[PDB]
């Protein structure tokens, strides 16, 4: 099989900067001039769109401030100057050879000023109680870059187990990113214990975010 | 214009088997050739097979030969690809594609230049189940919530206020656990309408016929 591999995995460029996407084949993908080489755009929630054909050619409707170029087994999509509406997942494919393969894809995302997480901490539901279960919920919103770090604490030490994350996708408004934290216990252990705490730790600041409540 | 609509998707158990169509418009089927490329969990694409404009001619990876088998039905103008022995890892949004002939400088290629909406497919031993929806309750604005835990399979919609409040609001990717899904909503209002005005959260779940409206109560 003919492998395509791309770098980066994902990228975040300043609006009005340029994004390059890199594609290698494994093996040429070129025979006598012509090309095999395509890219494709996909955004959520809409198929593929036919980007770049045969490594430098305009799809249909697509602005000069796309480009293509390279040849044999190195190739590049650049996008210059950014713009807000080309956020997207990015392909290579190849189509010289049965396998037809993809690469395995480029986020392209807007870098945008760092912002501090909005953390807001909630207790179980007296609804989930009455059902056996306890769920806490800590919600970090409207920050920026995408990665960030929760640590849960009960009675002041640190749960792990339980927990499970969930991010949005970048918020095509503000380029904010957000991330929920679930930590869900039973009622029995819940009961037992009397301090609950997420802290956020954001490359925003060294100093942790602590929101706390007690089962009280 | 050309286009492309795909059928055929749906909730199937390991091993069994699913058909899906593709319905061509706008164009002559019988002179393209047609395939169908897949998108995983994962958001990647994958090649799953591709066949001649008579039908003649079929062409598939190694993951789906035996299993997979595309054909058509020029005289429906219709493209199919009949599934079988279906494994957890087969799941993904399926497309069905054109490949055209596009001149370029010296001469031309076939792109896949023409996609259809796609069709979802699940292969998963999980029981349909409905969720249990929780509230979440707590300056100038203040966060309310909504916990949604342990439905499936997807998808669930959450409105707020049957679609008033549709600004501020974070609904938050599902994620499974133990073959249930949960997820959480979040919405920020202005502290002068709650709880002073209601706020609810608005779930609905098909696959369970359910509609439920969970009121935030403060405490
Ligand atoms: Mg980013």
């Amino acid at each position: 099989d003919i492998v395509l591999t791309q770098s980066p995995d994902s990228l975040a460029v300043s609006l009005g900067q340029r994004a390059t996407i890199s594609c290698r084949a494994s093996e040429s993908v070129d025979n006598y001039g012509i090309s095999f080489m395509n890219w494709f755009q996909q955004k959520p929630g809409q198929p593929p769109k036919l980007l770049i054909y045969a490594a430098s050619n305009q799809g249909s409707g697509v602005p000069a401030r796309f480009s293509g170029s390279g040849s044999g087994t190195d190739f590049s999509l650049n996008i210059h100057p950014m713009e807000e509406d080309d956020t997207a997942m990015y392909f290579c494919q190849q189509s010289k050879e049965v396998p037809w393969t993809f690469g395995g894809g480029t986020k392209l995302e807007i870098k945008r000023a760092d912002a501090a997480p909005t953390v807001s901490i909630f207790p179980p539901s007296s609804e989930q109680l009455t059902s056996g279960g306890a769920s806490v919920v800590c919600f970090l919103n409207n920050f920026y870059p995408k990665d960030i770090n929760v640590k849960w604490k009960i009675d002041g030490s640190e749960r792990q187990n339980g927990v499970l994350n969930s991010w949005t996708d970048q918020d095509s408004k503000d380029s904010t990113y957000s991330m929920s934290s679930t930590l869900t216990l039973t009622k029995d252990e819940y009961e037992r214990h009397n301090s609950y705490t997420c802290e956020a730790t954001h490359k925003t600041s060294t100093s942790p975010i602590v929101k706390s409540f007690n089962r009280n | 214009d050309v286009q492309l609509v795909e059928s055929g998707g749906g909730l199937v158990k390991p091993g069994g088997s699913l058909k899906l169509s593709c319905a061509a418009s706008g164009f002559t089927f019988s002179s393209y050739t047609m395939s169908w490329v897949r998108q995983t969990p994962e958001k990647r694409l994958e090649w799953v097979a591709t066949i001649s404009s008579g039908g003649d001619y079929t062409y598939s990876p190694d993951s789906v030969k035996g299993r997979f088998t595309i054909s058509r039905d020029n005289a429906k103008s219709t493209l199919y690809l009949q599934m079988s022995s279906l494994k957890s890892e087969d799941t993904a949004m399926f497309y069905c594609s054109r490949a055209e002939f596009i001149t370029t400088a010296t001469w031309g290629v076939y792109a896949m230049d023409y996609w259809g909406q796609g069709t979802s497919v699940t292969v998963s031993s999980a029981k349909t189940t409905p969720p249990s929806v929780y509230p979440l309750a707590p300056n100038s604005m203040v966060t309310l919530g909504c916990l949604v835990k342990g439905y499936f399979p997807e998808p669930v919609t959450v409105t707020w206020n049957s679609g008033s409040l549709s600004s501020g609001v974070h609904t938050f990717p599902a994620v499974l656990q133990s073959d249930l899904y949960t997820l959480s909503s979040s919405v920020t209002v202005p502290s002068s309408t709650w709880p002073s005005e209601t706020v609810t959260c608005n779930v609905a779940h098909p696959a369970s016929s359910t509609k439920v409206d969970k009121k935030i109560v403060p405490r």
